[PDB]
DNA sequence: ACTAATAGATTAGAGCCGT
RNA sequence: UGACGGCUCUAAUCUAUUAGU
């Protein structure tokens, strides 16, 4: 029966598309006749090449390119091609498979340019993948020569440009934007009335003496406990500066630098955050180089919260959702928090084994996915959440740092199966 | 509410022209860009190395399934994909008696023994090379497991250099590797699993081998031509920084020369990761005749990538010794800002490609992600995004977006869909990891196949 | 100038596991 | 070292500031 698939083409270049063609068609288990790869030497071609057009052929592929269509022994299989086609009664019989970049649907025989072409001109993959949707539509039989190789090419051929939706797509980072702080930041000239290196990192509220000022933004007269004196300091000597100012750029004072200013700032809002932690009572854990906090076993209701376990176990210790805020004001001051799993054999004391501690973290990591992670997170910011849409930073009195209490969104235009 | 741009994955050539963005699929259906004859393998080790390797060889030519075939592609088979010979019976073996390890391997200073195990593989290797009538391709060093542990100024790092001066494509296989079945921790269960990953071992060991046998698997066109894209890697050497540089650009033929610019350029200054105005001339002047003389004009802009950021006297010297009409670009590509985007719904994280533009003159780009085609990630948890930021010079941060992840697919060392950091900035990372290893070679070689 | 300290920054290396 | 990724533990440099020599 005629089961098999003709190819035509011109004998000297388009054997390389050609023979590539035609063992993917018979890899796919598509039956296939090539004028140069299936045909015996010393035969009477075109009695054998006429007779299989008629007789052989239920498909009849057409490699077009710029001397393809002036060959004179491919017309020839073109003109008895349509003649077989008219018998057959089948119109969807002659492919004229284009690959040549200059030939444009212009300079076609009036024979092949009532058909559609399948396009080859730009990649071979993507043509092949439209014949593939041409043939099975008009359920030309193929057969099952090795099934494994025949799905897995298909396969290959299938899934070439494809996973790319135009879907949009919301992704939760681990940002959190500030949402207020304080609107004049001071410098105390508490030098005269401060101690010899008087340590400035056991204030209540974060001071750092930048040259002889005690750059914060809490209220002069605010550490009258923890340092002696401080009423009897004079307001005058204090340095208002504007902190959205600083926060655009523009305090470009020549007694500070707006560049200094900022790392001050992160420098006072990450011991601000510190601060917040001891009130907060989180447990918390020195790093290489950082400060980890988390929540004591017992602590949290069931070591969970926002139906989220912040606190588990693993093997004999207890896993803890770790983390590590650091602030940042390039471009848009952010307070970023990092997610991190420590752990407690106890559920107390951590694993003093730096060893044990770092590969107990990867056993753990190889458990939680990205939407654990996600969960896990959000949970524990929630749980830190001082206002119901936001968590202060007290850097004064009367002062105070909100931030967001959920995460930064991205949007994203393009996604994929998500299989 | 912050938008990601995405930036569109470049295409890699193959055989006829044809492009696809997976080496692993434009070598399984079209085959490499330019193939060669043959591979004729050498093998340096113990009598059960040879036959592990004879037996390796042998398993890949013809096609390998893994278990899941879905999402990492099918081995067809070595002469399937490259469409060349690699025979296990052309083995031009040099045994390596086990007793021979034992001498070497009690001698008291680990300086002794390390530099005696190198010599003892090198000289075989290049004896071989000068006594033998027989081309070897690539040399297969199928060493015992033993060398790997005890030997513990670097084995791997040490022979490399050593070889250099003599030109001789190597391939190291721990035999922990090609016998994964036959090495087990005392559990009956292999030290290491490929059994789900045997077409991805399959797959690199074989596009490394014929890339050192002067094959090219693939090469890249995604990239503004005229473009110099030269990359800068600092190595401590113990207060001595070494900056070698890996260069890669279009020919005029549309052909992308991927070699090195390479060289000690030592820093013995107190600040560290930085250029003297007198070696980086040299440095930036390398490059620019390598260009010169592969291209005949020279390049239109420098685009100068690393992973430090650059002061202003190197800079200075750069611009001092750069022609006119060509502009400089200084990108700096770090994997240290922690910026995890979780997805809302779901459980496979962010698509690979996605950029976020922080300004006009940095951005956050997502080279490790979820990749479709693959089905699988490369990685396996929230991936952290590259932080790529125009140091200096006029630059488009979306056009320079593009070319960084177009720099991401041209890791032969491994056929992996895409990689982390650019390729020119990890292998000059393993070129200085190599040269430094050794004695100051005089003239470096500039193929990666002696590195790699 | 040279050291020491408190920071954020920005680099490297080691190394220990996953896939 | 078939590879890749993540993470950990260190270490240094640069900047600012003060102290000291
Ligand atoms: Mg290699």
């Amino acid at each position: 029966a005629r089961n098999k698939i003709f190819i035509s083409h011109a004998a000297p270049d388009d054997n390389d598309f050609t023979k590539w063609l035609a063992l993917k068609l018979i890899a796919l288990g598509y039956e296939v006749w090539c004028d140069v790869l299936f045909l015996d030497k010393g035969a009477d071609f075109w009695k054998v090449i006429d007779k299989e057009i008629r007789e052989g052929a239920i498909k009849f592929l057409l490699a077009t390119s710029e001397i393809a269509i002036k060959r004179d022994g491919v017309l020839k299989e073109i003109a008895v091609a349509e003649k077989v086609k008219k018998q057959l009664k089948d119109d969807n019989f002659i492919i004229p498979l284009i690959i040549d970049e200059n030939l444009s649907y212009d300079d076609l025989p009036p024979e092949i340019i009532r058909l559609n072409a399948v396009d080859f001109k730009k990649s071979w993959a993507v043509g092949l993948q439209d014949l593939l949707k041409a043939l099975d539509d008009q359920k030309v039989e193929k057969n099952s020569p090795d099934p494994d190789k025949s799905n897995a090419l298909y396969q290959q051929i299938f899934l070439h440009n494809k996973g790319i939706i135009e879907r949009e797509e919301i992704y939760d980072s681990n940002w959190f934007s500030i949402l207020s702080f304080p609107k004049e930041l001071r410098f105390h000239d508490y030098e005269k009335l401060m101690p010899k290196g008087f340590d400035v990192r056991e204030l209540t509220y974060p001071a750092v003496r930048y040259k002889n000022y005690l750059c914060t933004f809490a209220w002069e007269y605010d550490f009258m406990h923890q340092l002696p004196k401080t009423e009897t300091y004079n307001s005058s000597q204090t340095i208002r500066i504007p902190t959205e100012e600083i926060l655009s750029g523009k305090y470009d004072s020549p007694f500070i630098g707006n560049f200094e200013c900022q790392r001050l700032i992160v420098q006072l809002l990450n011991k601000a955050f510190e601060l917040r932690m001891k009130e907060k009572g989180v447990r918390e854990y020195p790093m290489s180089n950082k400060m980890g906090y988390w929540f004591e076993k017992g602590k949290l209701e069931k070591d969970k919260f926002n139906k989220v376990l912040l606190v588990g176990k693993q093997k004999d210790k207890h896993w803890h959702f770790g983390i590590s805020a650091a602030g940042k004001l390039y471009p848009f001051p952010v307070l970023m928090i990092s997610s991190h799993i420590f752990f407690t054999k106890d559920g107390k004391e951590l694993i003093e084994s730096k060893k044990i501690q770092h590969a107990a973290r990867r056993r753990q990591g190889k458990n939680w996915w990205n939407d654990d992670w996600r969960n896990k997170l959000l949970a524990f910011v929630k749980y830190l959440s001082d206002d119901e849409n936001s968590f202060y930073l007290e850097v004064g009195s009367e002062e105070k740092i909100y931030i967001s209490n959920e995460p930064v969104q991205f949007v994203g235009k393009v996604s994929y199966n998500m299989p | 509410m912050k938008e990601l741009i995405y930036i569109h994955e470049p295409n890699i050539l193959f055989a006829n022209g044809q492009k696809c963005a997976d080496p692993r699929d434009g070598l399984a259906l079209f085959g490499p860009f330019t193939k060669i004859y043959g591979i004729k393998s050498g093998v340096v080790g113990t009598q059960y190395g040879l036959s592990i390797f004879k037996n390796y060889i042998n398993h890949i030519q013809k096609p390998i399934y893994n278990a899941n075939n879905i999402t990492r592609p099918m081995f067809p088979g070595f002469e399937a994909v490259f469409g060349c010979k690699w025979d296990a019976d052309n083995v031009v073996f040099k045994e390596v008696t086990k007793e021979e390890i034992e001498k070497i391997l009690y001698t008291e200073s680990n300086h002794k023994r390390t530099y005696d195990l190198v010599s003892l593989f090198i000289n075989k290797i290049i004896t071989a090379n000068k006594n033998e009538d027989e081309k070897v391709d690539v040399w297969f060093l199928v060493i015992p497991d033993e060398i790997y542990q005890y030997c513990r100024a670097q084995f791997h790092d040490q022979l490399k250099a050593r070889l250099l001066e003599h030109t001789i494509p190597t391939q190291i296989l721990r035999e922990s590797t090609l016998a994964w079945r036959d090495f087990k921790n005392k559990f009956g269960a292999p030290k290491r699993d490929f059994s789900k990953i045997e077409g991805h071992l399959a797959w690199t060991i074989s596009t490394a081998a014929f890339y050192k046998a002067g094959g090219k698997p693939w090469k890249l066109s995604d990239i503004r031509s005229g473009v110099c894209y030269l990359g800068l890697v600092y190595k401590q050497i113990e207060p001595k920084n070494a900056c070698c540089a890996a260069q890669m650009f279009l020919d005029n033929g549309d052909g992308t020369v991927f070699k090195g610019e390479v060289g000690p350029w030592y820093n013995q200054e107190k600040h560290e990761f930085h250029l003297n105005p007198k070696e980086a001339k040299a440095l930036l002047t390398q490059a620019l005749n390598s260009y010169k003389e592969q291209n005949g004009v020279f390049p239109k802009e420098i685009f100068i990538h690393a992973k430090t950021k650059f002061n202003g006297q190197e800079w200075n010297a750069f611009q001092e010794v750069t022609p006119e009409g060509t502009n400089l670009v200084g990108v700096t590509i770090t994997k240290t800002k922690p910026l995890k985007l979780f997805k809302s719904e779901g459980n496979y994280p962010i698509m690979r490609g996605n950029a976020f533009i922080v300004n006009e003159r940095s951005a956050f780009l997502w080279t490790v992600g979820y990749v479709p085609k693959t089905e699988s990630t490369l990685s396996m948890e929230v991936p952290n995004p590259i932080f790529i930021e125009i140091n200096k010079g006029e630059a488009d941060i979306e056009q320079v977006l593009k070319d960084v992840l177009a720099l991401t697919k041209l890791n032969y060392n491994a056929c992996i869909y895409a990689d982390g950091v650019p390729v020119t900035l990890r292998f000059a990372d393993k070129i200085g990891e190599i040269l430094t290893a050794s004695t100051e070679l005089k003239a470096p070689p500039l193929a990666f196949k002696y590195y790699i």
